[PDB]
């Protein structure tokens, strides 16, 4: 209902927790062009020898790949060099931060919500088809999550600037408020709903997560298929009388077996081609992916982030990172408007044939008197010459009131 | 130089430190931990910084308590 | 469509993207920003464009003093895009 | 006889498929309520014929 | 055959990815530049937005 003299103000206000999901790295692999080729006979290796130096391409290739892994994960993680840790004393103002903080019995020093992450991605070397290991293990990137947390509930965004400044986490929370434009009081006059309101919303998080991890699970999918399709490719005869080079090695001597020996060879040619182009394609994608994660994990967790749905629908106070299989996890924490009320207005409120306007605020009127509010957040209070200020005569405004300013100057003269 | 075997037990032989990377030959391990150089694998990295070469565990950094 | 070759319809009628544009539109000129964070809150337009000069450090009264000449300015260049785009779409035609 | 290239195929390309209607999901479907606009036109002056 | 087809597929593919990225960058003008406003030089248009 859009009416020009009618505004609709929140009342109260709604925490809330969301997660997110980004893949971050892939299982490095890496082929050997004789053994899947030639299997091991001299003969195929010698008549190989002279179709050209494809295989060293192809090997140049796979490790490009093989070392942008590592480059991924070191660029999302490894944003920290000082590795904090939080204070055995457990005092947030109300805050309870059991569930992702870490839990120092289980061997593995992964977190309760860590822990259950892990165990959704269950996953669905005999041809020279080798993985390799990645260059961290997961302590490591358990370790470096542990600090990135230390350091935002201990010292706020100051740690990824310079030297890690403590200050207690109820001044945290209200300057990040203050970074929305809501006043510092409100947040103090309500810090137990706020709490309160938090535990539930993570409560939620932890049952909702034991239930949805579709975006970590294609890449899984993805590598598998292609390794069972080019591995199941072997049993082919690509125009030869059999496809097995130890049915080619008797039976014929070399002059006829050489031209079977040759179809072959261009067949499993085509295929490992067919299979380094599509890897070649997938890893481009997962690069761009990880380099938006490292974007939001410097954004997000490190600072405040203003830009409008980045880091979660409704306006951003902060984020929680996560561990995950081949990728990291986010919760943002964030702020909801609730209850709406109808308020009518004005823009300049003239006293004295002087246009008076809101330095911050918003005139609003229950009907019966004019005061002026902040604009998110309902809360009267009373016009004053320290509220306003002047400017020309209140002749050129469109739209004007006639309301009396109090100036508390006038009364204490006595 | 050091080399290493990649996936073969290190029992197997065709100073040796078995590392989930593969059989290392050549080179020592100690008990310290410093940046990583360069990467062995699976969390092991090794360097010449003392001369002969060693095998170390990689640490993520110094460490505080705010 | 002869030789296997063959093309397939989009998920969304052209009426249906038009649709979301208006209701888009709908959303910024009758509740400013505030319907991309929660429920729609209404507000007039004068007071969402001074809010809007606000945030780029020119104060209220500057656009209040002036309003019907912005008003021209606006329909004004609405006027003339509709005029150049009738003469240029490299991009979606490449 | 080939091989399963033929099948590799179609899989790429409905992969392509899929994606498509994703990105169009994702630039316009970012609203939830279809408002409506009033029929009164008053804009201060503005003009959004 | 087969040679010609293989090399459709690709280069629909790498066309696909560039698509993609053009998508992404356009959605993310949707959110910020339209959903509230953007503060972020020569985002949304040359001149303060
Ligand atoms: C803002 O909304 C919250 C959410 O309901 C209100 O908190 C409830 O308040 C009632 C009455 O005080 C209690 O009985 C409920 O137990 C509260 N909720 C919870 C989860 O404990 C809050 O009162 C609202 N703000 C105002 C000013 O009424
Ligand atoms: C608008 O708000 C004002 C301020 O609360 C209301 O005025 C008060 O009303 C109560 C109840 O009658 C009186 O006890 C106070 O003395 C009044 N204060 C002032 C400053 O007038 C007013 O009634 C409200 N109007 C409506 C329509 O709700
Ligand atoms: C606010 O009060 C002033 C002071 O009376 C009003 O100004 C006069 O309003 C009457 C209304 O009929 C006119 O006839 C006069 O010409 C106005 N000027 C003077 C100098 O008296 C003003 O209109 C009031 N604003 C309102 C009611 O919105
Ligand atoms: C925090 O939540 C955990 C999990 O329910 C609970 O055991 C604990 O009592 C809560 N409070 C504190 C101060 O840890
Ligand atoms: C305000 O009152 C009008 C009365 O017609 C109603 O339509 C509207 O929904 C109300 N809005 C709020 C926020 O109370
Ligand atoms: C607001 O609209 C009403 C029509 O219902 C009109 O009478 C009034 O003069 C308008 N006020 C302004 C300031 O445009
Ligand atoms: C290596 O061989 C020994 C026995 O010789 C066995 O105990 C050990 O588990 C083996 N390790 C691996 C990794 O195969
Ligand atoms: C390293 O530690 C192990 C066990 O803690 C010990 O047996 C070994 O002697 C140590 N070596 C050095 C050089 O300290
Ligand atoms: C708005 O522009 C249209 C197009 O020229 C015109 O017909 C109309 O009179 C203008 N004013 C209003 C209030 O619609």
């Amino acid at each position: 209902a859009y009416s020009n003299n009618s505004i609709a103000i929140p009342t109260n206000f709604t925490i809330s927790v969301t997660t997110e999901i980004l893949p971050v790295s892939m299982t490095k692999t890496s082929v050997d062009c004789t053994m899947y080729i030639c299997g091991d006979s001299t003969e195929c290796s010698n008549l190989l020898l002279q179709y050209g130096s494809f295989c060293t391409q192809l090997n140049r290739a796979l490790t490009g790949i093989a070392v942008e892994q590592d480059k991924n994960t070191q660029e999302v993680f490894a944003q920290v060099k000082q590795i904090y840790k939080t204070p055995p004393i457990k005092d947030f103002g109300g805050f309870n931060f059991s569930q992702i903080l870490p839990d120092p019995s289980k061997p593995s020093k992964r977190s309760f919500i860590e822990d259950l992450l892990f165990n959704k991605v269950t996953l669905a070397k005999f041809n020279g088809l080798t993985v390799l290991p990645p260059l961290l293990t997961d302590e490591m990137i358990a370790q470096y999550t542990s600090a990135l947390l230390a350091g935002t509930i201990t010292s706020g965004w100051t740690f990824g600037a310079g030297a890690a400044l403590q200050i207690p986490f109820a001044m945290q929370m209200a300057y990040r408020f203050n970074g929305i434009g809501v006043t510092q009081n409100v947040l103090y006059e309500n810090q137990k709903l706020i709490a309160n309101q938090f535990n539930s919303a993570i409560g939620k998080i932890q049952d909702s997560l034991s239930s949805a991890l579709g975006k970590l699970q294609d890449v899984v999918n993805q590598n598998a298929q292609a390794l069972n399709t080019l591995v199941k490719q072997l049993s082919s005869n690509f125009g030869a009388i059999s496809s097995v080079l130890n049915d080619i090695l008797s039976r014929l001597d070399p002059p006829e077996a050489e031209v079977q020996i040759d179809r072959l060879i261009t067949g499993r040619l085509q295929s490992l081609q067919t299979y380094v182009t599509q890897q070649l394609i997938r890893a481009a994608e997962i690069r761009a992916s990880a380099n938006l994660a490292a974007t939001k994990m410097s954004e997000c967790v490190l600072g405040q982030s203003k830009r409008v749905d980045f880091c979660g629908k409704g306006y951003h106070l902060m984020s929680f990172p996560q561990s995950a299989p081949h990728g990291v996890v986010f919760l943002h924490v964030t702020y909801v408007p609730a209850q709406e009320k109808n308020f009518t207005t004005a823009p300049a409120i003239c006293h004295d044939g002087k246009a008076h306007f809101p330095r911050e605020g918003v005139f609003v009127s229950n009907g019966t008197h004019w005061f002026v509010t902040q604009r998110n957040f309902y809360e009267p209070q009373i016009i004053t010459t320290d509220n306003t200020f002047v400017s020309g005569n209140c002749d050129v405004v469109i739209g004007i009131v006639n309301n009396t300013v109090y100036d508390p100057l006038q009364p204490e003269l006595d | 130089v050091a080399v290493l075997y990649q996936g073969v037990n290190c029992t197997e032989v065709p100073n040796v430190f078995q590392t989930r990377a593969g059989c290392l030959i050549g080179a020592e391990h100690v008990n310290n931990s410093y940046e990583c150089d360069i990467p062995i694998g699976a969390g092991i990295c090794a360097s010449y910084q003392t001369q002969s070469i060693i095998a170390y565990t990689m640490s993520l950094g110094a460490e505080n308590s705010v």
